[PDB]
């Protein structure tokens, strides 16, 4: 229809729209959760902060039991919240992935669908998928929880998994269902589509008939890496945990799969465990290190530097190592300020990692393992704990708080000020640095 | 009361300068987005849009406006397509800005309700001033 | 004088020149370790290839005491391939340099400074000089102790050493006995600083220090400000987290902490030396120091990990980035996008290998990831220092090591080339979007 | 069927777009990169390319497709060397667009096996078509 | 002292050169990149802006400095916009060069202090210095 | 035996290839990467060096070479003052090739010894063949 924006006024206001939102619902979601209503005992103001930052970055980290420490009205807050961090996030993405598209497209004809129909569809593919998950997992756990709770806790895990969040019910987080593969592939399918990007779905969706060929470039490098990043990770998984027994030894040879699967699954931003990753043997968490950091797909629930990030800087790298003057992936070339963009955010993420693992080896007193695989998972929004989060210390609470809103919203906010840097009307002469 | 404006050049400018300082809403609508920044500060509502497109003429409610300037200059089809597609949408008094006598002949034909052509009338205009 | 060169005859030749040149020396020096003559037992050759790459790469690891178990002419070709590997690299990469500023001077002619050998003498002057200059120092020191034929032989090994950025110590405990001396520690922490500078550095400050700092090319003005902070925030850090540990600073006075706070601070950056004992280090004082090696040394000096210069862009970068500016500017000079690419591009492809090298590591051997990323980023880095790892390494793990070391040690100069001259093409695919973020 | 279109104005991309609608698959060259994007979201591989380089149609491989559509309107010496180079590379049929009849008789000297006047053929077709 | 010079062409550069070998401090501005590189070896400070923007020249201060020196030579249009942009800007000294007689004149009623003809001024003081 | 190419355009690269056929030492320098490459492969030594820089000159030792051929026609200044840094080096026989009228009388008065003007002597011999 009417291809038309207001301009601002007076740089691009994109990354103003993500921080503002996300603060605009964390500091309100906080202040609900200190109310009694929701919490069996209360929480405490940083208590209350850290679970509203994990709820609305989905990142799951829990200094209090999901389950226990929550009434029936937490946890209906608690779905509310998830909801809002994983669908939100998705939308406010697209939402700002078409602005940037008609001002784009306006600028084009100045040299030379509908918002609203978007809006819905990313809301009712989100509601389908979310059904189709209930359903599954009712079919499961309403024959031994019965007709009530059964259909709360499917809702629940539906809503947890789509968004990507990995909040679960259990005290132990999907560890009884390591060998239950209805539960598992159920949940999986939920944050690897909830995490695939709606660009993807809404590009499959109206050109698979035309043919894989035809489809766009994002929709390729995501339908290809996202295979491919969970196959190695499976069978990384599989190859170096099948003989530790604390782990994977006791399974059966259909339950290391199962388990292996999960957890190459889980790792890009869902957060739930079919194991103990407390009793990972050190080259896995690395590994799972490895996997968090790469995350979901672009405009979707999920976070980590994304797949699409990680494709273009392991795609820049084979051609930099082969001299070749382009970027070129699946036949198109990849523009340089893409690439600029793809290594400045895995620069800056590196940089504010290694400052939050300094601070809270500071603040607390753990290995470096621990640390880092914890500042991992609470940057990415995977959530996965490695026994440090239930030791977390007031000023440790506050730095995880602090890298889970950066991690949720930097990569995002961090692309768009590339786009849009503000224009100058006084330059430098160009000199040459030495560089290696 | 209410007016819109097509096309923010140095004509549409002043145009939208004027009517805001007499106090009426003026949208201004250019395809540029620096011009409608300029403008933004002046005008009651200030949007980029491509006034050649006849779906988002549908959606900005040209229709609603007493009167539509359309004051582009460069490209005659630009400012041909622009007043055939806002007199399909319904306006009833459409003031077209024309550089040539051949673009006016055609903006005549077409149905402008008002043509003007800024160097003629400024002509006429100066050379009454220097009469008296 | 002549300004000239002959085309090879389209991509750059110099990733090549630099491989072989380092392979070139690396066998040769590899079969003259095994011979019993150079050692009182003998290497084996995979003890002599970990040595002789230690060695060449200047890195300073060492899979057997270089004070015990090499002889009187071990020590003396040991000297030798630390001095081909430090000031080798130096002499190679601003030789490289200069051919790549001749065919830039020549390519602008055709749209629209001193010969190479005046270059080559005075930097091998400016090293000899250097380590004559640390020569005596260290001589006013150990002739007295350690007699004079001996004296002279451990303060020439060391000031070569120190120069080179290379570690290599006689001492069993690397310069662990020296922590409460200034002079033996002041001594080798000028050899390295300013052997690790750069001789671009050095070369633009003795031509043109009269004209003032603000006249200096824009990399020595980083160079000269970057290292100060580089050596200062390190000072500062090492001394705030390790000033209540027992086992590492705790016993020493407050003068002696902060030199040896200092030296390690300076030392990171790809000499390798060591007053007090890393295997004894707070775990926030490695991660310091973890970045502390990586940024390592000067772009064109005789060690050096990604380089100071490539961090400062890449620190730059990130503080244009934040604050959405169109532009990277350092003392008023806008960096091009190529540059800032390049020193992203390192930094990633760096973690790339890291992470790489330390999966392998903990498959062949089994260590705590503090261990081996430490032992990891130092052979990388071309640092050397040890947290324990290579004294306990495993046969597979000597391995990755080499790779290790030989990669970190022409990898950023290697890749930094084969941005600067991509093969042309002739066949070029439509630009499409890719979503980031 | 492969064909190769080279040169994407209004004649050459409506080749493309006519061809590959049919289920056969196109190559496109273009040196101007905007026209090649345009015809890479329909065409089943775009490549930018300098056509009137010798080595550059070698590494196309111009040879292996069944027919090859040289599409450069204004450029007539674009379209004689395209023309010669795609003969000399071994292509079997060589269609060439011509403005002008004697730019036609040069290309039929070069080797040019069907040449397309968009102005006067289409001229006799709608001559043809207002009759019956 | 402070001096600004806009435009580094042959007299702009040897303006700049002899203003910073006798121990001044000088500003070179001008749009060509290229030629804000080889200022900036010895220059101050260099500055790639264009001169005819008021904006920026307030982004300049070219009030502070003392004297500001304007030596765009191909362009006359530049030199009569950047001296007009200086004196409205506030700078006490405007040096100009013009390469015509009514040029200067042009800057003699723009505002313009000191204005330099180097070919005629330069034929003057060579005729001088032959004669002696 | 030993001859020396400057400039290695369409006239001097040719020069180039006829001399290897004959068994000669031929130094190809051109102050272009590309052409000296070309060149590379049909020539002794082939430099890329920049011919009107006298320290250049210098290093090249072109009183060794027998005859030294200037090839350089797009720029007249720099085949003139490429000859003059010629004649100073100690080269005995210096071949220029002129394509201008003007620029041979110059290079006859500055020393060159054999002036070769591509076009008129082609004339000459073309209708020398054409009569018999
Ligand atoms: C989930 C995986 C995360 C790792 C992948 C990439 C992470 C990249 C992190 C980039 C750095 C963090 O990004 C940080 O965002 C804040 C806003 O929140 C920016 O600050 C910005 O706030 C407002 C509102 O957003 C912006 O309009 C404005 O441009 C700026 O003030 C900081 O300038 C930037 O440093
Ligand atoms: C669009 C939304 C659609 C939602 C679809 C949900 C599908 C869920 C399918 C569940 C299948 C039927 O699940 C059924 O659950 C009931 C209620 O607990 C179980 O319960 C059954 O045994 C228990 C004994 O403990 C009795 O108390 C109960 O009255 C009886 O129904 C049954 O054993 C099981 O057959
Ligand atoms: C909306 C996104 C999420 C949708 C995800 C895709 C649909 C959900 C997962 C479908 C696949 C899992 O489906 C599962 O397959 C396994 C085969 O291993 C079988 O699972 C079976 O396990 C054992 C036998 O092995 C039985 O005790 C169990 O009752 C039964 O479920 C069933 O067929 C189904 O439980
Ligand atoms: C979430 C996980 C999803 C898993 C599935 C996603 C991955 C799907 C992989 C399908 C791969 C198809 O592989 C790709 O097929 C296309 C057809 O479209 C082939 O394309 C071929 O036919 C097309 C016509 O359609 C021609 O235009 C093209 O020139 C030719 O190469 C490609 O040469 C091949 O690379
Ligand atoms: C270019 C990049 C190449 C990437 C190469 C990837 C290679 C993948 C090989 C995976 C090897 C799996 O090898 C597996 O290692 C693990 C962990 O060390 C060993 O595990 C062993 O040590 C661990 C301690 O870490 C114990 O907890 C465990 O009980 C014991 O079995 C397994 O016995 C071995 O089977
Ligand atoms: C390309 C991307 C990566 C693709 C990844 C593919 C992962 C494939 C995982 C296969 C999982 C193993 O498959 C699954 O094995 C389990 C465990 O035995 C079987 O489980 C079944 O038998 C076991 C006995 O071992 C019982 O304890 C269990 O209650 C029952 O469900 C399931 O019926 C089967 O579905
Ligand atoms: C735990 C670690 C896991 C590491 C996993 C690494 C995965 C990296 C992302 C891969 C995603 C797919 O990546 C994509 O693969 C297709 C496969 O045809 C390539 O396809 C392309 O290959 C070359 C590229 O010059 C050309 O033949 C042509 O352009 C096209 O076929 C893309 O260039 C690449 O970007
Ligand atoms: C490890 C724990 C977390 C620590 C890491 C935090 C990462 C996120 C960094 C957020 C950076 C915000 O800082 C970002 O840059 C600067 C500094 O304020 C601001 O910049 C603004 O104010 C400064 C003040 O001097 C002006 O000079 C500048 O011109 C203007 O743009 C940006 O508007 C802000 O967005
Ligand atoms: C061109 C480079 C020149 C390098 C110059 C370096 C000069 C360094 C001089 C250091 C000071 C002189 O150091 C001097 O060492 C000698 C030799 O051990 C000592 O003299 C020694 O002689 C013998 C050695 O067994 C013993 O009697 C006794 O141990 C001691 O007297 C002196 O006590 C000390 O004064
Ligand atoms: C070529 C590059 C390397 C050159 C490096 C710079 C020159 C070498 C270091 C010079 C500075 C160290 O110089 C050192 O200063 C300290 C002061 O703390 C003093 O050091 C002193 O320490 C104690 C007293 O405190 C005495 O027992 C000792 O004998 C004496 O050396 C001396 O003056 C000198 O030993
Ligand atoms: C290895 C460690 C070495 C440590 C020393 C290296 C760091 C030295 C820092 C010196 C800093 C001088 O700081 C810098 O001085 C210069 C003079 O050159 C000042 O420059 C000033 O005077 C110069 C004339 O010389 C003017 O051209 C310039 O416009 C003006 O700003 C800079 O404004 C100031 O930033
Ligand atoms: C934007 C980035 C900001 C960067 C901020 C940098 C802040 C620097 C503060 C340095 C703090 C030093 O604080 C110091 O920490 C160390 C290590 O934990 C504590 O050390 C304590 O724990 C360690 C274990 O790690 C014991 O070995 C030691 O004996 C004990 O004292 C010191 O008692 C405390 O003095
Ligand atoms: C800007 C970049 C960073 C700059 C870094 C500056 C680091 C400064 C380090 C100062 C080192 C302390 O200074 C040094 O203290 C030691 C230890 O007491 C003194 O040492 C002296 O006294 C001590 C007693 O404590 C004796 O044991 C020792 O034998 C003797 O040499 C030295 O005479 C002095 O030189
Ligand atoms: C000391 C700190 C080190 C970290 C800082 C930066 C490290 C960057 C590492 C870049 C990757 C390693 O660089 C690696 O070099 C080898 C040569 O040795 C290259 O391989 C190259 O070898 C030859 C000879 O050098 C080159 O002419 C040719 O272009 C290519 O074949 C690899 O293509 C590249 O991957
Ligand atoms: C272990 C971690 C240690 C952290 C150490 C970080 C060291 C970083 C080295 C930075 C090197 C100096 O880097 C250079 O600094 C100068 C100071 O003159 C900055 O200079 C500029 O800063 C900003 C840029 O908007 C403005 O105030 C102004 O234009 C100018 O002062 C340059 O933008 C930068 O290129
Ligand atoms: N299709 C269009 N829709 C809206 N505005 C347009 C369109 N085409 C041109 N314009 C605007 O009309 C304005 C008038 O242009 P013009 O008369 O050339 O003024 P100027 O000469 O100052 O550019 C232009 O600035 C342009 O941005
Ligand atoms: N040497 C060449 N190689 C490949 N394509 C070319 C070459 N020269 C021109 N073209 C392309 O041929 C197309 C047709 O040219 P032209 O007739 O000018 O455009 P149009 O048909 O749109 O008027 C142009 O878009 C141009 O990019
Ligand atoms: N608007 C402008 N602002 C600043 N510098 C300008 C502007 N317009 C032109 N210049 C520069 O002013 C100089 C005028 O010198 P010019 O006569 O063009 O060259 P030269 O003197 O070398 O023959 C040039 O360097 C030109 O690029
Ligand atoms: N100063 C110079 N030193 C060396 N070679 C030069 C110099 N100036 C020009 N040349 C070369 O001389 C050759 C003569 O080419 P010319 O006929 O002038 O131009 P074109 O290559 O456009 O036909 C070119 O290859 C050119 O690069
Ligand atoms: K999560
Ligand atoms: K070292
Ligand atoms: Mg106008
Ligand atoms: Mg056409
Ligand atoms: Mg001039
Ligand atoms: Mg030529």
């Amino acid at each position: 229809r009417g291809v038309f924006y207001v301009p601002d006024g007076k740089k691009g206001g994109e990354p103003r729209i993500i921080l503002l939102s996300f603060l605009g619902v964390l500091l309100p979601s906080a202040v609900l959760l200190t109310l009694p209503v929701f919490s069996v005992s209360g929480l405490s103001i940083t208590d209350a902060l850290f679970t509203a930052t994990s709820a609305i970055s989905v990142t799951g980290l829990g200094v209090v039991d999901t389950g226990q420490h929550f009434t029936l009205a937490g946890k209906i807050l608690l779905m509310c919240l998830m909801q809002i961090g994983g669908l939100g996030q998705m939308t406010l993405s697209a939402v700002l992935l078409y602005m940037f598209g008609v001002r784009l497209s306006l600028r084009q004809q100045a040299l030379a669908v509908n918002l609203r129909r978007l809006v819905k569809k990313i809301v009712t593919f989100a509601l389908v998928a979310e059904a189709i998950g209930f359903v599954f997992l009712s079919y499961r756990w309403v024959p031994e929880m019965g007709w009530q709770t059964g259909m709360f806790y499917a809702l629940f895990h539906s809503i947890s998994a789509f968004n990507n969040a990995g909040f679960a019910l259990f005290s132990d987080s999907m560890m009884s269902f390591v060998n239950d593969p209805l539960v598992s592939f159920t949940l999986a399918g939920l944050f690897i589509f909830g995490g695939l990007g709606f660009t993807v779905i809404g590009d499959v969706w109206r050109h698979w008939r035309k043919g894989f060929h035809f489809l766009h470039i994002h929709t390729k490098i995501m339908l290809i890496a996202t295979p491919l990043l969970l196959l190695v990770g499976t069978v990384l998984f599989w190859l170096l945990e099948r003989h530790n027994p604390n782990t994977m030894g006791s399974l059966t040879t259909g339950g290391q799969w199962l388990a292996a699967f999960f957890q190459s699954a889980s790792a890009r931003t869902a957060g739930f465990n079919s194991v103990d990753l407390t009793q990972f043997t050190q080259p896995a968490l690395l590994i799972m290190i490895v996997l968090m950091l790469i995350g979901a797909g672009s405009t979707s629930t999920g976070g980590g530097i994304k797949v699409s990030t990680f494709a273009v800087a392991f795609m820049a790298t084979w051609t930099f190592l082969r001299q070749k003057k382009h970027v070129v992936m699946f036949k198109r070339t990849v523009n340089w300020p893409t690439v600029t963009k793809s290594l400045a955010i895995i620069v800056v993420s590196g940089a504010i990692l290694t400052t939050a693992m300094f601070l809270l080896m500071l603040t607390e007193k753990a290995s470096f393992d621990k640390v880092m695989f914890e500042t991992i998972s609470a940057f990415a929004t995977v959530g996965l704990t490695a026994g440090l989060t239930a030791e977390l210390s007031e000023p440790g609470k506050y730095i995880m708080i602090v890298v889970m809103i950066i991690g949720r919203i930097g990569p995002l906010t961090l692309a768009y000020m590339l786009a849009r840097p503000e224009p100058t009307l006084i330059k430098y002469p160009e000199d040459t640095v030495l560089t290696g | 009361k209410q007016f819109a404006v097509i096309g923010l050049g140095r004509f549409g400018l002043a145009v939208c300068k004027e009517l805001q300082d007499s106090g009426s809403q003026v949208l201004a609508v250019d395809i540029n987005e620096d011009r409608v920044k300029e403008a933004a500060g002046f005008v009651s509502q200030a949007i980029v849009a491509n006034c050649t497109h006849e779906e988002t003429v549908a959606e900005l409610k040209l229709d609603d406006y007493d009167m539509v300037m359309i004051a582009i200059g460069a490209d005659v089809n630009a400012s041909i397509l622009a007043t055939l597609i806002a007199k399909e949408a319904g306006v009833k008094s459409v003031w077209v800005k024309a550089n040539d006598r051949f673009q006016a002949r055609v903006l005549q034909k077409i149905g402008a309700d008002h043509i003007i052509m800024p160097e003629r009338d400024m002509g006429i205009r100066v050379a009454r001033k220097m009469l008296d």
